[PDB]
């Protein structure tokens, strides 16, 4: 059965899940919020940039920047090196 | 009882083991029911102390939690009611 | 070339004289190699000293039981048969126990000449009755092993001298067994594990050291042909 | 394979139709259908196989020869008769004295009637003679020496153990055998064979140029590491020189298991009857390290394995490099275009062939889409399923066979390039490995010794197996240990020194085995083989080695040291050279483990069999016994959520990897599964809270 | 014998068989 | 015998009460023999209150 | 009927020579004569045979 | 298997090394198992210490074909099995399989820690007698050890005058000594002075009446050196044996021992008999050489006499004074006649340390009937129908058959095998049908509290007047609990109501002189869902009482139809398995 | 009491192989040093042999070379009944080619220094006018058997043929001895030991070898106090 749940790729999103959670808060509370509402890590539901800059009441443009920023220290390799592992 | 020293799995001897409890069965649930009590202390020590308590007696370097009961059960440590 | 891990030796003391060694990790199989030529140099190698014979008044040809005694003849052979006892002088040396009256003879009854000596006198041995006097003399000497009850190379030249056997040895019962340590980092090792027992008269740990000299010399022998030759070189410790 | 009778099959009965009275062996049987081999399984009697010198009646039924006998006058014309005329006719004995001009002996003969009674008849009825002896017995059955001494049992062990020996590497022939060594190799096909006389132009380990002696030259072209149909080694080596004159009908080149033309199913190992520290225990086998070291049990083992690349609905498929997540590591066998290179070894689950199919669009889930938002990685459309070797198998790769439907190979519709990549790996002797002589008495290695502690004789010769005692004399085999002694006979050679005439033992021996060679090749048939007198004959002189050394006295035995403590053993033991197999049941093809594997499809159980990974089938009697411990937990573990407990399954797993306590189990799958069905049929099943 | 290139194994057999072992995959 | 066991089951409306032995192995609870029964099913294990203090 | 069945099948086992003792026998013999029939209804809810 | 226990253990030492700081994650830590890194095997040691495994094996016959054990590491791929669980498996080393579970909750690990674990499923579920005991190869090993040769090297013999009597040794230690000379052998008869085992009860009543306590005693023993260091296995406690190990023998030693010892001391004491029965069987000298193999001297007199009989009958056949059907039975009768000769001189002319025959007459395996088949004669062959034939087979298979009669030898084996094959299906179907018969026979109370019960035929009268004991008490009287009392021509109460019944008391029962006694039993049990604990009395495998939550049902339908598959026929009544 | 202590003399029998013997011991303790001594040298002297191959046509182990009679593994157990002695203790590398009809003895081998090989006599392969054989030789010192090394394990190349090495330079050893155990009780073994080497190293420098690791060994139990 091919699309039977494998058992072990569950365990290790689950995992990925509490490492990504912890990286997220290692963070300041701003920026993890950008970057969940972002990428739909809250509700499953991918909010975009004016959603984001309405709920927080700033500019789509100060939103792209703090995005852009942030990416920015993820791709540093000291918030990088407990995620390179789970692709 | 003179008995040679035992070693691995079967320390401490069963047969001191069961003047303890009535028969066998109520044996392993009560030495069962106690390695999940010390395996739900080791899980929730990192957060907040509650209910549970031990190991009562000293473990070894890295030791399954169930010898860690049966040693109990042996070393009179503890009591049950059964059903 | 190298050994790859060197063994070690330690000790498990269990009475005061009897313990325990064990040795590890060899190379397999090594525990063999050296554990049976252990055994045969602790029971074969060690000199000391035992009784040869004895000779008892009163009994001539009734072999059976000594008069003015209770125990029989082979009793007092028996229990003077374990007898721990040293020596220095070479030559068969002779003591004599003797004691009148009734009451219970010990091993420290005995009085020894010069240079030989018991290690434990608070040994029962014999029981006396109604005034008798027990008188038997002791042929000791020192050797090497175990032999047997020597036959008498003389036939009558002492009609009284009766032999005895003569455990020679100060170990008495050596046994080893094998085992299997670390069968994956290193590919399925032994350990050498023995069990001597000895008497009274030196430790285990002086037994064994005084055997591992005896045999280093025996394949030292071995060694002086080519000394230049490479072997397994342990190194340092 | 051939020459096999099998009553069960379209138009025969089948086994659950198969009475206990057709299995038996009817008097008829004999000299038409080898009463000894037969499958020990569940087909016993309904699978046989031919006799040696039957031959197939135009009608279907099953001649014999037989030498007729006319006024007491043994003839030589051969009359084959089928099962009638045998029933009508009166049918004697070959080993019968016949008086070297075709008269009987004594008048009282052994014959048979017709119903299969045994009767002594005077000699003047008897019409029929048997052709010789060993005419019952089948065509492996006759090559088991001392046959006549087994059990039919025992026999019947050997029989069907001699055909599942494997190929070793060097295959060197048995010192005792039989007649059918030879001739059932060179009529097995395996062999080549020089069809008409002449004399040898080139050779090679590839080819032989025969040159005829009119004109004509040919190549008989080899076989060499071709994989059989069990995986096994097929090399043909040749044994001829490029100076040699051939005749036709002449071995040229020995194939897998033959050594000089004949066959040899296994070595020729020194053996000794002692019990050896509880190793050799209950039919269980210790061998020296020398095996391991010299190659002397060792097969060749060749795998094959498979891909496709085929179409599909959301385009085609590709054989390339261009493989997804995968460290430039494991990219470093594989060649431009896919394949690995030839002779890179590998383990188990490297890649084989790089094939990668096309997936479509899946909406991913936000933590992997944000893993690509970090990494820059793409979303790599095309998922790879690529030929991984699989588990627990290694070894060098010979030959990559490729086909393509660019060079208009025939290829199944839907189908873009097929390609085969044979694995061999070179197995040596192990632990648990089948070892089995000719004589039924199989038996798993136990142990294998170092060489130094195992037991060697009064000259430093280490023996090499050591079989246990206590499985000779209940299984009535003693023809092990007459092989066992002739063995020893036939390793020093004999000499029987007759000085003043012919001993008494000796005088019917034929010439030329009054003195014999070391390593002399010997041979018995099998019902007039060598005589127990024989035996003690040629066992009283049996020349020494290199000293003045008789090394095993006339009683059969030698005085051993022991390797290990090294006092002597305090009785005389039992050498000689056995001839022994390496059978087909391997540790490696057998050892298996599954912790989380592929699942069933319509019932969610794991799998089944080595193929995939599967477990073991707990099954009902299992259950029972673990009901009689009272064991109520690890049944409820076992039959929930090890097996069913769809759910449970992933929680049990997350838990063990948390290291908290395993969850309480649900219900089973298969239950749910009952419960549709009932539903189903029109049943109104519930289930009732209280 | 009657095959050229045999080994040289010498037999025990007390007898002599007229008839060979026929052709083993004549059926 | 499965199909007449089942139909005159069917028939009479024959409730199962659980109770044996062979239908909680079916069924994936916990069978009512051994370490199943509720005399031992249903211990209370907690340390003794002088261990306890000591603790 | 009950030391009838226990000596029967214990004949045959020690004629074989294998040491079972009775009480399995008799825990089957005991599962055996558990039911009764019914000759006569009464008046109430058994059906004869 | 190390290769093979990294795949159970997968999800344990993937925790582990994580744990240990080996792996970043779950996912580096599963490739790092996939590429097998050595240090994975370290991890692996520390994960499988004090985590049992089970070993199934099909078929599973009877309740001892899943036992619980402590795995440790072994090089190679196969299986390691410890030699005394072969008989409670049924399996030989021709190549058989089992099966390895892994128990994971704490209450699953406790079950097969504490119920199915090796070392406390000794003895039988059936009878009782022990499954550890040491068999086969074992057996022979102390066979040789404790067996006693007169004439041997160094006896005690008491001669004097001349010499005295080079007998007596001081200690086993010494006798050791002497032994490793080649002065004493073994198994010769001397007289050692022992201080560390129990004498027998007649000499420790005679020298020290009431309390010899041995650690410190002295006591002198005539006996041989193998039967000291025989009785250096078995525990302190545990009096002297001095007898020769016959099967029985170990077997009673055995059944005494867990009768009345804790159970790990029995677990040791079998472990030691194990030990020092396979190092004395490699000294036995057990071997098989044709040498070995005696022919009855007597044997074609014998052939000659029978067969002028057997003549004679075929004669009176062919001058039509009987049928065709007497003279088969006249031939049956004396070719009987005359394998029973052959027989009985076979046995009178071997010698006692001829192999064959010791390895029989010890009890480690093969009756009798195939030390006369290896040499003798083989006797009457069956038919395929059943009956006999006539001829019949007069050589032995170290002679070598002829053709004819080892075709006639193939009808009887072929037979036999079949034969085999259809019972086991039949026996494994029997078991199927009574387990289902049986499942719902627990033990739910402990005490019914009835009065009813069976009675025992329990050591019936002699006609002369003594007490014979009934040979199949140990069946039919054993492991029970009374229901009323014994008592005897109007005496004293001799066992009370509900006792457990053992040997010490039908020994008191038979020296008071009482043949019936009333017993409880399943049968009469008046609890309303299975049985009672008393009604079923001592539980058969662990010694004491059955517990209150046995399925004494199931263990009852293994017993019954676990012994079967070994249960021939007969030459109209049914006598086997269709009878059963 | 005999204070004697043994000796060793020797008596050489051929070249490779020669009887030591000595005398007097202990009694009860001959065959004890005797097998002490055979699984010494029997187990643990240290030698060369050879360790892996590459002949330049193949590319792997289970293949032919055009012109010769032998395939690969023939060559295989052949060069593996070798006997070689090196000197130095890095893996040194020795040669062969051979062009052209003719039997390939190992006296055909060019070796570097140090190493030798000590039978010239050796058939290890034939070829014919096709023929052409080229191949390259590890040789590496070593003690005991050892199974041949993975080709993954190491970072070798697709050319590489490992094969099993066994260093051993003895080749068969027994004993016996004569107990002359008189009724005198002055009792002697007399240990007639029998070493026969594989002509790679004489059994002189076998034995002496053997008895270096068991003085090195017993050191062990003896330095204590
Ligand atoms: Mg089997
Ligand atoms: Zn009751």
């Amino acid at each position: 059965d091919s699309e039977a749940v494998v058992a072990v790729d569950a365990v290790s999103f689950t995992l990925l899940q509490d490492q990504l959670q912890s990286v997220l808060d290692t963070l300041s509370e701003r920026e993890a919020g950008v970057v969940r509402l972002r990428f739909g890590l809250t509700d499953g539901q991918p909010r975009t940039l004016d959603e984001i800059g309405q709920v927080y009441g700033v500019t789509r443009e100060r939103i792209r920047q703090i995005e852009s920023k942030t990416m920015s220290k993820l791709r540093h390799p000291s918030r990088s090196q407990v995620l390179r592992d789970y692709l | 009882g003179g008995y040679d020293t035992p070693l691995g799995i079967t320390n401490p001897p069963i047969d001191e083991l069961l003047d303890r409890v009535s028969s066998k069965y109520a044996l392993v649930i009560y030495a069962a029911k106690r390695a999940r009590q010390i395996n739900d202390y080791y899980n929730q020590l990192g957060e907040g102390i509650l209910e549970y308590v031990g190991p009562l007696v000293e473990p070894g370097l890295q030791e399954k939690p169930l010898s860690i009961a049966l040693r109990e059960i042996h070393a009179d440590l503890l009591e049950h009611t059964e059903g | 070339m190298l050994i790859s891990q060197r063994p070690t030796l330690s000790e498990d003391v269990l009475t005061d004289n009897r313990s325990q060694f064990v040795i590890e990790p060899l190379e397999p199989g090594f525990g063999y190699t050296l554990g049976n030529s252990l055994r045969r140099t602790l029971l074969s190698s060690i000199p000391g000293a035992a009784v040869t014979s004895i000779r008892i008044d009163g009994v001539l040809h009734e072999f059976t039981t000594v008069p003015g005694v209770k125990e029989d003849v082979t009793e007092i052979i028996l229990n003077l048969k374990s007898l721990v006892v040293s020596s220095e002088e070479d030559e068969p040396v002779t003591m004599y126990l003797r004691k009148q009256g009734p009451g219970e003879v010990t091993a420290g009854d005995i009085v020894p000449p010069a240079g030989v000596t018991v290690h434990n006198p608070g040994m029962h041995i014999a029981t006396l009755n109604d005034k008798g006097k027990l008188e038997v003399e002791l042929v000791v000497e020192r050797g090497r092993g175990y032999v047997p009850a020597v036959q008498n190379r003389a036939s009558g030249a002492e009609i009284g001298r009766i032999p005895v056997d003569s455990i020679y040895s100060p170990v008495l019962k050596v046994t080893y067994k094998v085992d299997a340590t670390r069968v994956e980092q290193r590919t399925d090792f032994d350990k050498l594990i023995l069990d001597v027992e000895t008497k009274n008269s030196i430790s285990p740990r002086d037994a064994l050291a005084s055997a591992g000299k005896t045999l280093v010399e025996l394949f030292g022998l071995a060694r002086e042909l080519n000394v230049e030759a490479e072997g397994i070189e342990i190194g340092p410790s | 394979h051939k020459r096999r009778l099998s009553a069960l099959g379209p138009g025969g009965l089948s086994r659950e139709r198969a009475g206990l009275e057709v299995r038996d062996v009817h008097p008829s049987h004999y000299g038409r259908m080898c009463p000894i081999e037969t499958p020990e399984g569940p087909n016993i009697g309904l699978i046989g196989s031919l006799s040696v010198y039957a031959r197939v009646n135009p009608f279907g039924f099953i001649e014999t020869p037989y030498r007729k006998v006319v006024d007491g006058v043994v003839s030589d014309e051969i009359v084959y008769l089928t099962a009638d005329e045998e029933d009508r006719h009166v049918v004697a004995q070959a080993n019968s004295p016949i008086d070297a001009d075709g008269r009987f002996v004594e008048p009282r003969v052994l014959v048979r009637r017709k119903a299969g009674e045994v009767e002594y008849v005077p000699s003047s009825e008897v019409d029929y003679m048997d052709v010789s002896p060993r005419q019952m017995v089948s065509v492996a059955t006759a090559m088991i020496p001392f046959l006549e001494h087994d059990d039919a049992n025992r026999a019947l062990m050997g029989a069907n153990m001699q055909r599942q020996a494997v190929p070793l590497v060097r295959s060197e022939a048995p010192l005792v055998g039989t007649g059918m060594e030879l001739r059932a190799a060179i009529d097995a096909g395996d062999v080549v064979v020089a069809e008409e006389s002449g004399v040898i132009e080139e050779v090679s380990a590839d080819y032989i140029t025969v040159m005829h002696d009119n004109g004509t030259r040919r190549t008989y072209r080899m076989r060499k590491f071709a994989r059989s149909n069990h995986g096994t080694c097929a090399n043909q080596c040749p044994i001829v020189d490029a100076g040699d004159r051939v005749e036709a009908g002449q071995v040229i080149a020995d194939g897998p298991c033959t050594d000089d033309g004949e066959m040899a199913l296994g070595k020729n190992l020194l053996v000794a009857i002692m019990p050896w520290e509880g190793h050799n225990y209950e039919d269980a086998i210790i061998l020296s390290n020398r095996l391991v070291e010299e190659d002397v049990l060792t097969s060749i083992h060749i795998e094959e394995h498979e891909i496709d690349a085929r179409d599909t609905k959301l385009g085609a498929e590709e054989i390339t490099r261009d493989i997804p997540n995968i460290s430039d590591e494991v990219l470093a066998d594989l060649d431009e275009r896919g394949i690995v290179r030839i002779g890179a070894e590998v383990r188990d689950g490297d890649i084989l062939v790089g094939k990668v199919t096309p997936k479509g669009e899946t909406e991913l889930t936000p933590e992997e889409r944000l893993l690509r938002a970090i990494f820059g990685e793409k979303a790599r459309e095309v998922r790879d399923t690529s030929l991984k070797v699989p588990h627990g198998e290694s070894g060098k790769v010979i030959g990559i066979r490729v086909f393509s439907r660019e060079d208009e190979d025939e290829l199944p519709a839907g189908v873009n390039e097929l390609v085969r990549v044979y694995v061999a790996q070179k197995r040596k002797i192990s632990d648990g490995d089948k070892l089995a002589g000719r004589h039924g008495n199989k038996g798993v290695i136990g142990k294998i010794l170092p060489v130094e502690d195992m037991p060697f004789l009064a000259d430093g010769t280490p023996v090499d197996i050591i079989l246990n005692t206590h499985g000779v004399p209940r299984r009535m085999n003693i023809g092990q240990i007459l092989e066992t002694h002739l063995g020893w006979c036939a390793h020093s050679g004999w000499k029987v020194d007759a000085a003043k005439g012919v001993p008494d033992w000796a005088a019917r021996l034929p010439d030329e085995l009054l003195e014999a060679q070391p390593n002399a090749i010997v041979s018995t048939p099998v019902f007039d083989g060598a005589q127990e007198a024989e035996l003690q004959g040629l066992l009283s002189c049996t020349l020494p080695n290199r000293d003045g050394d008789v090394l095993v006295d006339a009683d059969g035995k030698a005085m051993l040291f022991d390797g290990r403590s090294g006092e002597p053993f305090p009785y005389p033991v039992t050498v000689g050279y056995m001839y022994i197999m390496k059978l087909h049941h391997l540790v490696d093809d057998k050892i298996h483990a599954r912790s989380t594997g592929p699942y069933s499809m319509i019932t969610q159980q794991p799998l089944g069999g080595k193929a995939q990974f599967g477990g073991q089938r707990f099954g009902e009697m299992e259950c029972w016994a673990m009901q009689a411990y009272g064991a109520a937990y690890t049944l409820q573990e076992l039959l929930t959520i090890k097996s069913d407990d769809t759910v449970g399954r992933v929680k049990v797993y997350e838990a063990i990897v948390k290291g908290e306590n395993i969850p309480e189990p649900g219900i089973p799958e298969s239950f749910k599964v009952l419960l549709k069905e009932l539903q189903s049929l029109c049943l109104n099943v519930e289930v009732l809270s209280s | 014998n009657s095959v050229p290139g045999a080994p040289n194994r010498v037999s025990f057999a007390k007898l002599r068989e007229p008839l060979e072992v026929p052709g083993l995959l004549d059926v | 015998e499965t199909t007449r066991v089942l139909t005159d089951a069917a028939i009479n409306c024959r409730s199962d009460k659980l109770n044996g032995l062979k239908e909680n192995v079916i069924i994936g609870k916990l069978i009512p023999a051994g370490t199943g029964i509720n005399r031992y099913r249903n211990i209370a294990v907690q340390p003794t209150e002088e261990a306890r203090a000591a603790a | 009927v009950q030391i009838h069945l226990v000596r029967e099948v214990q004949e045959v086992y020690r004629a074989q020579g294998v040491s079972i003792h009775d009480k399995h026998i008799e825990v089957i013999v005991r599962q055996m004569l558990r039911r009764v029939t019914i000759i006569d209804s009464g008046s109430t809810e058994f059906l004869p045979g | 298997p190390k290769l093979m226990a990294l795949e159970l253990f997968k999800p344990f030492v993937m925790k582990r090394l994580v744990d240990l700081n080996h792996a970043q994650n779950i996912k580096s830590a599963k490739r790092m198992v996939e590429r097998q890194r050595p240090q994975v095997w370290d991890v692996l040691e520390e994960v499988i210490a004090e985590h049992p495994v089970l070993l199934n094996r099909a078929p599973t016959l009877h309740r001892l074909g899943i036992q619980a054990f402590e795995p440790m590491l072994v090089e190679g791929k196969a299986i390691q099995l410890h030699p005394l669980v072969c008989e409670a498996f049924n399996a030989d080393f021709d190549g058989d399989q089992m099966a390895v579970h892994l128990p994971l909750s704490a209450e699953a690990q406790a079950e097969a820690r504490i119920l199915m674990l090796s070392s406390n499923n000794i003895l039988s579920p059936a009878s009782g007698r022990p499954l550890a005991m040491p068999r086969l190869d074992m057996v022979t090993g102390l066979y040789y050890l404790t067996t006693e040769v007169p004439g041997d090297t160094g006896e005690y013999q008491p001669a004097s005058g001349d010499h005295p009597e080079t007998g007596v040794y001081s200690s086993p230690a010494e006798a050791i000594m002497a032994a490793d000379r080649g002065v004493l052998s073994v198994r010769a008869k001397i007289k050692v002075r022992l201080t560390q085992l129990r004498p027998p009860v007649e000499i420790e009543a005679e020298l020290f009446g009431h309390s010899g306590w041995q650690p410190g005693d002295a006591w002198m023993a005539e006996t041989t050196l193998g039967r000291v260091m025989f009785n250096e296995l078995l525990p302190l406690g545990y009096p002297f044996v001095n007898k020769q190990m016959h099967k029985k023998v170990q077997a009673a030693i055995i059944n005494d021992l867990a009768e009345r010892y804790p159970m790990i001391v029995v677990a040791q004491t079998v472990d030691k008999l194990k030990d020092a029965g396979f190092y004395w069987a490699t000294r036995s000298g057990v071997t098989v050489s044709m040498a070995d193999v005696l022919v009855p001297p007597r044997k074609k007199e014998i052939l000659d006499h029978y067969e002028e009989r057997a003549d004679k009958v075929e004669k009176q056949f062919q001058r039509g004074a009987l049928n065709h059907d007497e003279r088969n039975e006249a031939l049956v009768e004396i070719w009987k006649e005359a394998t029973d000769e052959v027989g009985q001189a076979l046995r009178e002319h071997y010698p006692d340390d001829n192999p064959i025959i010791t390895i029989v007459d010890s009890g480690a395996t093969g009756n009798f009937t195939q030390t006369r088949t290896l040499a003798g004669m083989k006797g009457l062959v069956t038919n395929p129908k059943g009956e006999f034939i006539p001829r019949p087979v007069k050589s032995s298979f170290r002679e070598g058959l002829t053709v004819l009669e080892y075709f006639i030898n193939t009808h009887g084996a072929r037979k036999g095998l079949a034969d085999t094959a259809l019972r086991t299906a039949d026996s494994g179907y029997l078991t199927r049908r009574l387990v289902d018969v049986s499942q719902d026979v627990i033990v739910r109370e402990h005490d019914c509290q009835t009065e009813r019960g069976i009675v025992v035929e329990l050591a019936e009268r002699a006609p002369d007047g003594t007490l014979i004991r009934d040979p199949y008490i140990e069946t039919s009287a054993y492991a029970r609990t009374l229901g009323t009392d014994a008592v005897d021509e109007a005496g004293n109460v001799i066992v009370e109501r509900g006792q457990d019944l053992g040997d010490p008391e039908i020994d008191a029962l038979l020296a008071a002189g009482i043949t019936q006694v009333k017993v409880r039993s399943v049968l009469t049990c008046a609890t309303s869902t299975g049985v009672c604990a008393t009604c079923y009395g001592r539980s058969m495998a662990t010694g004491k009482l059955v517990d209150i939550g046995e399925a004494v049902g199931i263990v009852a339908a293994q017993s019954i139809g676990e012994p079967g598959t070994q249960l021939t026929m007969r030459t109209d009544i049914t006598g086997g398995l269709p009878r059963v």
